[PDB]
Protein backbone atom coordinates (compact mmCIF):
# COMPACT_ATOMS: atom_id res chain seq x y z
CA UNK A 1 0.00 0.00 0.00
CA UNK A 2 2.48 2.58 1.23
CA UNK A 3 4.98 0.92 -1.78
CA UNK A 4 2.27 1.81 -4.21
CA UNK A 5 2.12 5.46 -3.28
CA UNK A 6 5.76 5.42 -3.62
CA UNK A 7 5.47 4.42 -7.09
CA UNK A 8 2.85 6.99 -7.59
CA UNK A 9 5.77 9.82 -5.88
CA UNK A 10 7.78 8.13 -8.13
CA UNK A 11 4.90 8.97 -10.97
CA UNK A 12 5.15 12.70 -9.32
CA UNK A 13 8.80 12.87 -10.78
CA UNK A 14 8.04 12.07 -13.98
CA UNK A 15 5.72 14.62 -15.57
CA UNK A 16 9.23 17.09 -15.77
CA UNK A 17 9.60 16.44 -19.33
CA UNK A 18 13.47 15.02 -20.62
CA UNK A 19 15.90 17.58 -21.68
CA UNK A 20 17.37 17.39 -25.38
CA UNK A 21 20.74 15.97 -25.96
CA UNK A 22 23.75 18.25 -27.00
CA UNK A 23 26.83 18.81 -27.73
CA UNK A 24 28.79 21.62 -26.86
CA UNK A 25 30.79 22.57 -29.88
CA UNK A 26 32.80 25.93 -29.18
CA UNK A 27 32.30 28.61 -26.82
CA UNK A 28 31.48 32.63 -27.08
CA UNK A 29 30.85 34.40 -24.30
CA UNK A 30 30.00 33.32 -20.55
CA UNK A 31 26.40 33.89 -21.50
CA UNK A 32 26.70 32.27 -25.38
CA UNK A 33 28.37 28.41 -25.98
CA UNK A 34 28.22 27.58 -29.16
CA UNK A 35 25.64 24.16 -29.24
CA UNK A 36 24.05 22.23 -31.87
CA UNK A 37 21.32 19.48 -31.94
CA UNK A 38 21.44 16.10 -33.02
CA UNK A 39 19.32 17.14 -36.34
CA UNK A 40 21.70 20.23 -37.42
CA UNK A 41 20.39 24.01 -36.24
CA UNK A 42 23.01 25.53 -34.18
CA UNK A 43 22.18 27.32 -31.15
CA UNK A 44 24.08 29.63 -28.35
CA UNK A 45 22.21 29.03 -24.79
CA UNK A 46 23.02 30.83 -21.52
CA UNK A 47 24.23 28.13 -18.84
CA UNK A 48 22.61 26.74 -15.01
CA UNK A 49 24.69 28.67 -12.52
CA UNK A 50 26.46 25.66 -10.79
CA UNK A 51 28.36 24.57 -14.06
CA UNK A 52 32.34 26.24 -14.51
CA UNK A 53 32.91 25.75 -18.36
CA UNK A 54 35.60 23.80 -16.80
CA UNK A 55 33.22 21.19 -15.94
CA UNK A 56 31.86 22.07 -20.13
CA UNK A 57 34.75 22.47 -22.68
CA UNK A 58 34.42 22.42 -26.44
CA UNK A 59 32.96 19.39 -27.78
CA UNK A 60 31.70 18.03 -25.20
CA UNK A 61 28.65 15.87 -25.03
CA UNK A 62 25.65 17.61 -22.68
CA UNK A 63 22.16 18.51 -22.58
CA UNK A 64 20.02 21.44 -23.05
CA UNK A 65 16.64 22.74 -21.46
CA UNK A 66 13.45 22.29 -23.53
CA UNK A 67 12.17 25.52 -23.71
CA UNK A 68 15.42 28.09 -22.77
CA UNK A 69 17.59 25.83 -24.10
CA UNK A 70 19.97 26.22 -21.31
CA UNK A 71 23.22 23.93 -20.65
CA UNK A 72 22.22 22.17 -17.62
CA UNK A 73 23.29 18.49 -17.66
CA UNK A 74 25.79 16.47 -19.76
CA UNK A 75 27.75 13.04 -19.34
CA UNK A 76 30.85 12.82 -21.78
CA UNK A 77 30.55 8.92 -23.19
CA UNK A 78 27.61 7.35 -24.72
CA UNK A 79 27.49 4.87 -27.62
CA UNK A 80 25.12 1.89 -28.53
CA UNK A 81 27.22 -0.68 -30.23
CA UNK A 82 30.41 -0.98 -28.18
CA UNK A 83 29.62 -3.20 -25.05
CA UNK A 84 26.96 -5.01 -27.86
CA UNK A 85 29.87 -6.05 -29.45
CA UNK A 86 31.86 -7.67 -26.36
CA UNK A 87 29.46 -10.97 -25.43
CA UNK A 88 30.44 -13.46 -27.70
CA UNK A 89 31.97 -15.69 -25.39
CA UNK B 1 -2.48 102.55 -32.87
CA UNK B 2 1.35 102.48 -32.78
CA UNK B 3 1.38 101.80 -28.93
CA UNK B 4 -1.39 99.68 -29.72
CA UNK B 5 0.09 97.57 -32.01
CA UNK B 6 3.15 97.25 -30.06
CA UNK B 7 1.54 96.32 -27.19
CA UNK B 8 -0.20 93.48 -29.43
CA UNK B 9 3.34 92.12 -30.11
CA UNK B 10 4.55 90.72 -26.80
CA UNK B 11 1.45 88.39 -27.22
CA UNK B 12 2.62 85.42 -29.79
CA UNK B 13 6.07 86.81 -28.64
CA UNK B 14 4.70 85.27 -24.91
CA UNK B 15 3.25 82.56 -26.76
CA UNK B 16 6.48 81.27 -29.05
CA UNK B 17 8.65 81.95 -25.60
CA UNK B 18 5.88 79.67 -23.27
CA UNK B 19 6.43 76.98 -26.71
CA UNK B 20 10.17 77.15 -26.43
CA UNK B 21 10.41 75.96 -22.99
CA UNK B 22 7.25 73.60 -23.42
CA UNK B 23 9.11 71.88 -26.97
CA UNK B 24 12.17 71.94 -24.74
CA UNK B 25 10.79 69.70 -22.02
CA UNK B 26 8.65 67.66 -24.79
CA UNK B 27 11.90 66.73 -26.46
CA UNK B 28 13.27 66.14 -23.67
CA UNK B 29 11.08 63.77 -22.15
CA UNK B 30 10.74 62.06 -25.67
CA UNK B 31 14.43 61.83 -25.58
CA UNK B 32 13.85 59.71 -22.88
CA UNK B 33 11.54 57.59 -24.36
CA UNK B 34 13.43 57.05 -27.22
CA UNK B 35 16.69 56.10 -25.04
CA UNK B 36 14.15 53.65 -23.40
CA UNK B 37 13.13 52.53 -27.21
CA UNK B 38 16.77 51.96 -27.20
CA UNK B 39 16.81 49.62 -24.57
CA UNK B 40 14.01 47.84 -25.95
CA UNK B 41 15.71 47.56 -29.78
CA UNK B 42 18.77 46.37 -27.61
CA UNK B 43 17.01 44.52 -25.34
CA UNK B 44 15.66 42.37 -28.66
CA UNK B 45 15.69 39.80 -28.85
CA UNK B 46 17.49 36.89 -27.62
CA UNK B 47 19.81 35.07 -26.29
CA UNK B 48 19.26 32.45 -27.18
CA UNK B 49 19.43 32.96 -30.71
CA UNK B 50 20.21 30.22 -33.61
CA UNK B 51 22.81 31.14 -35.54
CA UNK B 52 22.33 30.11 -39.74
CA UNK B 53 24.57 29.91 -42.78
CA UNK B 54 24.34 33.38 -44.93
CA UNK B 55 24.50 33.53 -48.52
Amino acid sequence: TKQYEKSENDLKALQSVGQIVGEVLKQLTEEKFIVKATNGPRYVVGCRRQLDKSKLKPGTRVALDMTTLTIMRYLPREVDPLVYNMSHE
Amino acid sequence: DLYSRYKKLQQELEFLEVQEEYIKDEQKNLKKEFLHAQEEVKRIQSIPLVIGQFL
